[PDB]
């Protein structure tokens, strides 16, 4: 629901007019202080009905308009109001309601500011490993399976969009050891190593292996599995190359960094 | 039985429109203004109030404003109850919804009261 | 019994502990969602509140502790109370040392053994490459 | 003069005004839930006044004008419905011609719990339902005395005048039952509570309630009915005794 920010920044750019419109008639109230040379001043009057040009942007909430036309009667809210009279202690759900939001935001805000973190070191379960797995394939186009054919270590593969599937071998956690196989892949009876690129499905299996050297977390893997499946999804496109033209070398692809942009860039 | 949204679109016209006659009726009282007193007196005929212009234009201004912070609360509203209560309503058996919102403020209230004791442990 | 080196360095643990532990009940308090959302009613709930209380427990004794050392450390000022080598920062032992020296003695061994240890685990993994 | 014109305040003075407290000034203690706030209750106050006065115009009698507005003339003689100095005390005592003597007092503290913290209007609706001197004067005044006149689950005191109110469960909701002066007389009386909560279906057929726990309720209700000795009016305390025990 994000219309509650489009009503939000239609409130601002409305009272923007109306300190616009007070700001422009107190501007008229005065006349020029200390010009000696010309009254230029009265060129800020013109600006001034620049701001007033502002209220054509509460026109484009035209454009941000019909957000909300439904039923759902206020979505299950009214309980004592529209129900019990006596019931008059309902606000409460709502109170409660506006303190978990407070209390995510807050905690998020802190948890990503939190990254400078101040402790030195630390000196004076396959059912969980499928259960992750299978919490981590809820997201669309990333259909991914798992067998264990070989140890009691994992055997995960990954297919998203292409034929471009990549395996990973874990440890219940910190899945080492990636190799991509573009177009063939499990030959023989299981996975296999083959390895075989075409110069740069190889750069890309190296890459997932510096990421995975580089997302490594010293404790939970929930938070690393996560950035690993998204750092993975972010291919799923291979069709952009900022920084440089789409032909800088055999193919042009790094998002390390959160966006894809021309290989051979560091 | 008016909507929020036909509201916001039959007054944003009434706005503008009352804007511009506000300005140019303020625009005739200074010309007015300035030939009786810097020149002679040229505009015999009588002005306007010009004060329940800009005071009906506020008027408008915060009629809009409230109206569409009405309705900002009511998506707010909608969205949270959403997140904190399941979209069931006549489905869902009410004694039980109740029961379920007055459990959910009293798990909020603990949880408040927790936080509390240790902030005030750390005093 | 002195220990004063290491109840500094206790206290400096103690301390990136308490930073830690702030991490942690924000990252746990982050995920606390509605009560009656889908199925977490009470059980995973309760969970976390006592998870959250035993967390606070322990941090109100760290906190304890910390006053505790640091008024230890205050009181510690006997005898070269000054000491202004802080600033001028630079720019018997015996048995100790041969103890020192005996226990990497014995380190290198058990080194060694271990040398030996992983040697045969990588080669129970050469075998394993054999397997079917 | 008839319109305030800058009225100034000089300290915490509009704390005092502001903060919502649960006292509605002399706070009698029989009862009050919410934290209402002074210029809340003024405001509230001052807008059931309009709606009232306006429903009154609209459909039944009325009465003249005067210092302040009252247009609570009931049928005999009686015009209690107002607090019109409501910072200062609700005092309006007019007069009684049928105890409907200390009834009247009753059905006005009624009336003024019904309105207290506007969190509707419904209290417009229901005031203007109390039109029927018969089945509401002594059967009134025993549900007055049973709702807030702190009487002897144990009989929890339930009242609803909502617009299809979805508390009560729905069953066969009709448009609208207020009052019929006929055969089939429309009285929702209150609504029904103990300890869970159900609907009370009522229909007088004088010439009354004529109308899980609806499996057991209404039996019950059409056998105390059929036995219709038990202890004209309806069912004044007989029903206070059904919901009170045979509530089980």
């Amino acid at each position: 629901g994000v219309n509650l920010e489009a009503f939000s920044q239609a409130i601002s750019a409305i009272q923007a007019l109306r300190s616009s419109v007070s700001r422009v008639f107190d501007c008229l109230k005065d006349g020029m202080r200390n010009k000696e040379t010309l009254e230029g001043r009265e060129k800020a009057f013109i600006a001034n009905f620049q701001d007033n040009l502002h209220s054509v942007n509460r026109d484009l909430n035209e454009l941000e308009r019909l957000s909300n036309l439904v039923g759902k009667p206020s979505e299950n809210h009214p309980l004592h109001n529209s129900g019990l009279l006596s019931l008059d202690p309902y606000s409460q759900l709502l109170q409660a309601y506006k303190w978990s939001n407070k209390l995510q935001y807050h905690a998020g805000l802190a948890s990503g500011l939190l990254n400078q973190q101040s402790l030195k070191r630390s000196a004076n379960p396959q059912y969980v490993d499928d259960v992750i797995s299978r919490i981590d394939r809820m997201f669309p186009e990333m259909s991914i399976h798992l067998s264990r054919p070989n140890g009691t270590s994992a055997m995960l593969l990954v297919t998203l969009g292409k034929v471009l599937k990549v395996i990973v071998v874990m440890r219940s956690l910190f899945i080492d050891r990636t190799i991509v196989k573009g177009y063939n892949t499990e030959d023989g009876k299981l996975d296999i190593w083959s390895k075989s690129s075409y110069q740069v499905f190889q750069k890309v299996t190296d890459h997932a292996t510096t990421a995975l050297l580089h997302y490594q977390l010293p404790q939970m893997p929930d938070v690393v599995v996560r950035s690993f499946m998204t750092w993975l999804r972010s291919y799923i496109k291979l069709f952009q190359a900022p920084c440089q033209r789409c032909g800088k070398f055999l193919q042009d692809g790094l998002p390390p960094t959160w966006r894809d942009f021309r290989t051979l860039e560091a | 039985d008016f909507d929020p949204v036909q509201r916001y679109k039959m007054l944003i016209p009434q706005l503008k429109e009352s804007l511009q006659t506000l300005m140019k009726v303020a625009a005739q009282n200074l010309i007015q203004n300035t030939n009786i007193d810097n020149g002679q007196k040229s505009s015999d005929a009588p002005l306007q109030r010009f004060d329940k212009c800009l005071e009906e234009f506020y008027a408008l201004c915060d009629q809009l404003e409230l109206c569409l912070r009405l309705a900002h609360e009511c998506l707010s509203q909608s969205c949270d109850s959403a997140k904190h209560s399941p979209t069931l309503v006549p489905s869902l058996p009410y004694p039980q919804y109740l029961a379920v919102i007055k459990a959910q403020i009293t798990c909020a209230k603990d949880i408040h009261t927790a936080l509390l004791d240790c902030a005030n442990k750390v005093t | 019994e002195v220990n004063t080196a290491t109840l500094c360095r206790i206290g400096q643990e103690t301390v990136q502990d308490i930073v830690y532990r702030t991490m942690e009940i924000f990252q746990l308090l982050r995920n606390m969602q509605l009560p009656n959302g889908v199925t977490y009613h009470t059980g995973t709930y309760q969970d976390r509140l006592t998870k959250l209380q035993d967390h606070l427990r322990q941090l109100s004794i760290l906190f304890r502790k910390l006053r505790l050392v640091y008024d230890k450390c205050n009181e510690n000022c006997g005898g070269m109370d000054p000491i202004p080598v802080e600033q001028l920062i630079p720019y018997e032992r015996r048995e100790i040392v041969e103890v020192n020296k005996k226990l990497k003695q014995k380190n290198q061994q058990l080194k060694q053994i271990m040398d030996q240890l992983r040697n045969l685990i990588w080669d129970i993994n050469a075998m394993l490459a054999m397997r079917n | 003069r008839s319109w305030a014109a800058s009225i100034p305040t000089i300290h915490s003075a509009l704390n005092i005004l502001l903060l919502p407290s649960p006292t509605p000034g002399l706070v009698p203690g029989l009862a009050g839930s919410y934290l209402c706030s002074p210029l809340e209750r003024f405001l509230g106050s001052v807008i059931m006044r309009r709606h009232l006065q306006r429903i009154i115009q609209q459909e039944t009698l009325q009465l003249i004008n005067s210092n302040e507005p009252g247009v609570i003339m009931f049928k005999t003689d009686a015009l209690k419905c107002r607090v019109a100095l409501s910072p200062k005390t609700n005092q309006t005592l007019q007069l009684k011609v049928t105890p409907e003597d200390e009834l009247q007092v009753l059905e006005k503290f009624f009336e003024t719990r019904v309105a207290g913290p506007p969190f509707k209007a419904n209290t417009l609706i229901a005031f203007t339902k109390l039109l029927g001197a018969p089945t509401h004067i002594l059967r009134d005044c025993v549900h007055i005395m049973k709702l807030e006149l702190f009487p002897d689950q144990l009989k929890w005191n339930v009242q609803f005048c909502l617009t299809i109110p979805p508390s009560a469960p729905p069953i066969a909701p009709p448009g609208t039952p207020a009052v019929v002066l006929k055969s089939k007389m429309l009285f929702f009386l209150q609504l029904t509570q103990k300890t869970v909560s159900i609907i009370v279906p009522i229909i007088y057929d004088m010439a009354t309630q004529q109308a899980n726990s609806s499996v057991a309720a209404p039996m019950m209700v059409s056998n105390i009915l059929k036995r219709f000795a038990e202890m004209r009016q309806g069912e004044c305390t007989i029903f206070a005794a059904v919901r009170d025990l045979m509530a089980n």
